[PDB]
DNA sequence: AAATAGGAACCCCACATGCCCTGTGTCTGCAAGTACAGAACTAGCCAGACAGACTGACCTATTTTTGTGAGGGGAATCGGGAAGTATCCATTGCTAAGACTCAGCAATGCTGCAACTCTCAGCAACCAGCTGAAGATCAGC
DNA sequence: GCTGATCTTCAGCTGGTTGCTGAGAGTTGCAGCATTGCTGAGTCTTAGCAATGGATACTTCCCGATTCCCCTCACAAAAATAGGTCAGTCTGTCTGGCTAGTTCTGTACTTGCAGACACAGGGCATGTGGGGTTCCTATTT
């Protein structure tokens, strides 16, 4: 039902701006902030910024101030970002997300990112990548800086996909995960398990806390199937 | 499964609506607008009335869930008991 | 209630609307409906008992025909001419 | 041919309407909005004669007194066309 | 098959003494039961909320008749506050 | 002794023993007062009775037989107090008032 | 707190029109019909009709019709009535009274009378006129024509002043008025009955009915003290 | 020549200020000294707590703020930047007070 | 004692800033009566409703929690008093 | 054996024993269940400690220890659903928030 | 002296469980005690309907969580029952 | 062509009947509420200074109102097709009645500890003073 | 249109203070624990009705194209009015004290309401009938 739907990739030269839109479509539109992640290869997830268009009050990461740019549009429910100077190290995808207002809220429903190509709290991930057969037992550390009062949550990502939300408040189960994932832990340190495992498991994991105004992603964890 | 339903209020229709409240003349952007509204308004309302009905573990909206529905709205009916 | 000869008696003793039904004999009760007037004079029939159809003096006068059988009303062979019994009267 | 004045149908059908009572938008149409509304909350619904009744005669009220304030709104900006602009102001001014 | 136990007869009753020739459909008979409901709940909550203000375990005719004058609007109140005190005055010689 | 209901000592219509049965099973107090359903049942008769002499003069206007919603509606919009009271209740089959701004009106 | 203010004497030659308010104040201006009254010595008072603020709806006498019209100003609190074709039969006290749109209420509260002077159901009061000392019962009848439900009202009309309330709905005493008054009857027979008499009392009393369209008043009856 | 503000610039200045603050805006004793006479007809020889005084002011203050936030919104319908009495009217004939 | 004429200590200043606070930016000079008329309506159905509260308690003085059920009573709810 | 609140046995800080006292003398209901005042309880814990941690933030970002009426406004106003739950709530000294409509700023 | 009994001492265990170093003033205070009793009897009262309707005369969990999904708006509503679902899970293990 | 008969369903409002369950009558127990007395407490009134908010005049700018006129947006019309509706029948499924059982909740008494009141130390917020940046305003080239 | 100088306001920093918040001592009232019983709620089974689905024929409305008229909107003038300054004035506020009228607390007790039970009549579900009503055809003036 709830859908947010993006734009295709564009080619852009560097020095110019680029805009690309949110259109959300499925629910109440007003009630929930706009989200804006960018993915790189070499930096991971990383938070750019938020729009609450029931207010337009917007929140900017601080080594993205300027570059980005956030605007609403409450007659077509659409979310604009603008990218201003692109510069050479703007190749990247960039995610926007649904969020709703309540703190225990994660980033539940992505877009599904538009390839965009031009011409603090430390959250650190101990298993950086692993291997396991069919039906083993697998655990991911995602011990963070400093603390978090649970508000951290659990990403799985498909190669060349949308991460998909698996666990919010580092132990509550979203909509759709079966009860193999399972999280726990809470303070700085916080888990990840999945019980029995499947060929569909093959994906990257991320963990993210929203504990603190920076919301920062873990390095991510490649976990591989048999 | 049913769609696209909310083209089934007409145009005339929610002309007649505007006649009972004494409307004269109506542009023509205002179908769209009070289709939007009166979703809305079904949407709440319905939701409350299933609400009720699936407290009393039915699969039927009776006529008081939706009274009730419309009463805790603050849109007392009256006739439907 | 066997309010239609009540109805037919008021109006008469009461001198209302003439030109529809009308005396030439108290004594005998006898009276004449107007071949114009008595459609008035049926819908405004209907209208007091507030029936769903608005009534022909067809409908009115399949009512007097009932009236022969217990005897307040009864039908002579005169145009548009009806009578009380003597008790009613 | 004869043809009225634009305006005078339109008061003419204003008269007449709030004059009846009967409700102004098809039964069929509103009972498969009210069945497709319901399908998003709970699947294999089902809704006496009645629920329907009752959610159409609320629907109507609710619309006619919108468009009562949406009249005035207008009235107030020295017009006699209704717009969405209107619409939006008395919701507002509601609290809806 | 319950026994609905509706306040139907006793409206028709209260009609055939304030108009003795008029009728009523069945329409406006469940409409004026959805009033007569609706008021009497009306009515008693506020009754009950005054009760529990005040530390009172008992709903009594003052607390009604407090009820009506916070509930009911100008004239109203002052002549159902009359007809209740009439009918209690007069319940109480039995 | 022989049986005398309630409403017949208070010289009522409206049933005082069900009202007092409706006060005592509807959680709104832990005891109810003699006189609170002969106060209340004396309420709602007064109210129903004025609605109802209205809403039959309202359908005498009308050179009608009987009171149908219309009726009633017309009888509730048309007395300030009446609206006030039931501002936010909808009737059905009730209609609404004749009423047009003289603005629309032509000259 | 409640008044009805009138204006003067009006001296108008015949064939002309004159308007008089009713500027009122002290309660809600549209929850209460303004009734008004003309009183001429040959035949009493005289009911003309009503205006209601709240919907500006009117019902006037059927002897009045076209000669009175009301108009309602709901900003200033004020009612006209306006009289058109002034004849010479036209010379009497015009009253203006407050009335709840209740059916019990009755015409509670009159204005000083305008006096203008140009250059069905019957009641009887069955005594004219009585005689009678400081201590004693007197008992007034108000036999009626038809039948009225208790839509019975007794009033109290001292001389050059506007009537003052005493009884409504046949049995309830007024505002202010003391105990001593008592009235009762009820379908077609009515009574007032005085406890105990005063100088004060001596006063013409009027019955009005309000059971049905045209109301109706008393003959009259003068009452005399000592 | 003295320095002079354009108008509506003080009026923007005013509405940051108070749109800031959060105090009672009425005078204290002329709002006590009116809500005294006004119950004086409903009750003689009456007694006020401080803080049911308090709390009327504070009902009062937030209840016409919000309406002349209607009204505000009514007069931007109209093509105006002056609120008069009929938007007043309108707000609350809308709202369901008239 | 007896109080007379205190709905003109509201006075026009006191109205301005009322206006300002919900961002007004242009008062007309028509305002301030209705405005005077406004409150002075919903300041008597408040405390006649808190008067009402007061009475049915036996009491004298209308404590702050009177109003606070009176302002409950018409959907104008009260947070910081009781 | 030594008394346990049964605010501990839930895991809750609101006073289990106190809500099912309120529920029972409250004229709600003939019996009131075992898990209804613990569930009260969780509920209003919940949404106190929403508004809490929201008027807390605003408090910070005022650089403000101490949480005032105002921040309490400042924490409901700015959230729609928390305006939606309090529309037709008045917060003493909490003031409004800040709002200017466009067409009343100066244009150039 | 009359112990007012309010909710003082829990709203400052939960604000200093979320704000460990954030006071809290006594307006303050006082405006979280009103929010707490208003929404108790908010919830209270419809989950007493919801028992009424169903003619039950106990009001258990899931009255009170019906309730919930009646007057909370959105994600609060959500949340506020996977809070109470989590709570009496809880208490029932004991 | 108007008036008259008449068979045959049918509708409204009383009126009757069977029955069953709930409201009334009677008695008993006991606690909710009341009358009274005394303590305490807090709201109304007095009083004086004083500083700052309020008030009325004046001038001007800037906002609203009024009088144009054009043009394209919506109303009025119409006719064919598309749904809506009424009714009729069959199916099915789902709601509640009735019987049976027992687990949870009320009622009770005792106890201990958590929550209330009262207090007082200390510190977050407030105020005053000062200074620097931002923005409004009036020429000017 | 593009800055530039001048003046005003707002934002930030630092020291004095001050009233307001948090924590501790005393205590007391209510939550928790342990029984006891009994009834309201859960479970099964099935009667009974109402909702759903399809068919058919008829009625009612809806949709798109045309014409044109009058309403809305852009625009300029006027003429109405509000806002900004300022000098003078008046009133709110703060301080504290004194009643004294009002509220709160404790006792004795009394009066009215809950509980239990027998039972009978009121109210609900059907039903039966008078006085028409309706509908279509045929017959005799």
């Amino acid at each position: 039902e709830v859908q947010l739907q993006q734009s295709g990739p564009e080619l852009v030269e560097p020095g110019t701006s680029v805009k690309m839109p949110c259109k959300a479509s499925g629910y109440t539109f007003t009630s929930y902030t706009i989200q804006w992640v960018k993915q790189t290869p070499r930096q991971g997830l990383e938070w750019i910024g938020y729009i609450y268009p029931y207010n337009a009050g917007t929140k900017y990461n601080e080594k993205f101030k300027g570059k980005a740019t956030l605007t609403s549009d409450k007659s077509s429910s659409t979310v604009y970002m603008e990218l201003s100077s692109l510069t050479s190290e703007d190749s990247a995808v960039y995610y926007c997300a649904r969020k709703s207002s309540r703190l225990r809220s994660t980033l539940d429903y992505w877009g599904q990112g538009t390839s965009v190509t031009v011409s603090d709290i430390k959250m650190t991930q101990s298993p950086s990548s692993m291997h396991a057969s069919l039906g083993e037992r697998v655990t991911i550390t995602c011990k963070a800086s400093q603390d978090i009062r649970s508000y951290l949550s659990w990403y799985q990502q498909k190669p060349w996909k949308s991460p998909k939300t698996l666990i919010y408040y580092a132990t509550s189960l979203a909509d759709g995960v079966p009860s193999r994932f399972s999280g726990s832990g809470s303070g700085q340190d916080f888990s990840l398990t999945i019980n029995n495992l499947e060929s569909d498991d093959t994906a990257t994991y991320y963990c993210l806390q929203h504990g603190e105004s920076p919301y920062t992603f873990g390095s991510g964890t490649k976990l591989e199937i048999k | 499964v049913l769609r696209d339903n909310i083209q089934g209020i007409t145009k005339p229709a929610i002309r007649r609506l505007a006649r009972r409240g004494g409307v004269k003349r109506i542009s023509g952007l205002i179908y769209e607008e009070t289709r939007g509204v009166l979703k809305v308004f079904l949407e709440n309302v319905i939701r409350d009335a299933v609400t009720y009905t699936e407290h009393a573990k039915r699969k039927t909206v009776t006529a008081m869930d939706v009274v009730y529905a419309l009463k805790r709205q603050g849109r007392t009916l009256y006739g439907f008991g | 209630k066997i309010r239609l000869y009540q109805f037919l008696l008021d109006l008469l003793r009461s001198g209302d609307m003439k030109d529809s039904i009308w005396w030439v004999d108290k004594d005998k009760g006898t009276f004449q409906f107007s071949s114009k007037h008595k459609e008035a004079l049926a819908h405004r029939w209907g209208i007091q008992k507030g029936n769903r159809k608005k009534m022909t003096y067809q409908k009115m006068a399949r009512a007097l025909r009932n009236y022969g059988k217990t005897g307040e009303v009864k039908k002579v062979k005169k145009k548009l001419t009806y009578q009380f019994s003597g008790e009613v009267l | 041919p004869h043809r009225y004045r634009p305006g005078t149908v339109a008061l003419r059908e204003i008269r007449r309407y709030q004059k009846s009572t009967e409700l102004l938008i098809r039964k069929l149409p509103f009972q498969r909005l009210v069945r497709e509304i319901a399908q998003d909350f709970k699947t294999d619904l089902r809704f006496q004669s009645s629920a329907v009744m009752a959610l159409q005669e609320a629907c109507e009220a609710y619309l006619v007194g919108l468009f009562e304030d949406t009249n005035l709104c207008a009235i107030h900006a020295k017009r006699v066309t209704i717009m969405p602009k209107d619409i939006q102001l008395a919701r507002r001014i509601r609290g809806e | 098959r319950s026994r609905k136990e509706s306040y139907s007869i006793y409206v028709y009753k209260v009609l055939k003494q304030v108009h003795p020739d008029t009728g009523i459909s069945s329409k406006a008979m469940g409409i004026m039961n959805s009033f007569v409901n609706d008021i009497f709940e009306r009515i008693a909550g506020e009754a009950s909320r005054l009760a529990h203000y005040n530390k009172r375990s008992t709903i009594t005719s003052r607390e009604i008749q407090t009820a009506v004058r916070l509930l009911l609007p100008g004239e109203l109140a002052k002549h159902a506050v009359s007809e209740g005190t009439k009918a209690v005055t007069k319940y109480t010689s039995s | 002794a022989k049986a005398k209901s309630r409403s017949s000592r208070a010289g009522l219509q409206f049933p005082v023993g069900r009202v007092h049965r409706l006060l005592r099973k509807g959680n709104y107090a832990e005891r109810v007062g003699a006189g609170a359903p002969v106060y209340m049942a004396a309420v709602l008769e007064y109210l129903t009775a004025e609605i109802l002499e209205l809403a039959g003069n309202a359908a005498r206007d009308n050179k009608k037989t009987r009171i149908i919603p219309r009726h009633l509606q017309l009888a509730i919009r048309n007395d300030e107090e009446l609206n006030k009271l039931l501002g936010k209740v909808t009737i059905a089959q009730g209609g609404v008032l004749p009423n047009i701004q003289a603005v629309l009106l032509p000259k």
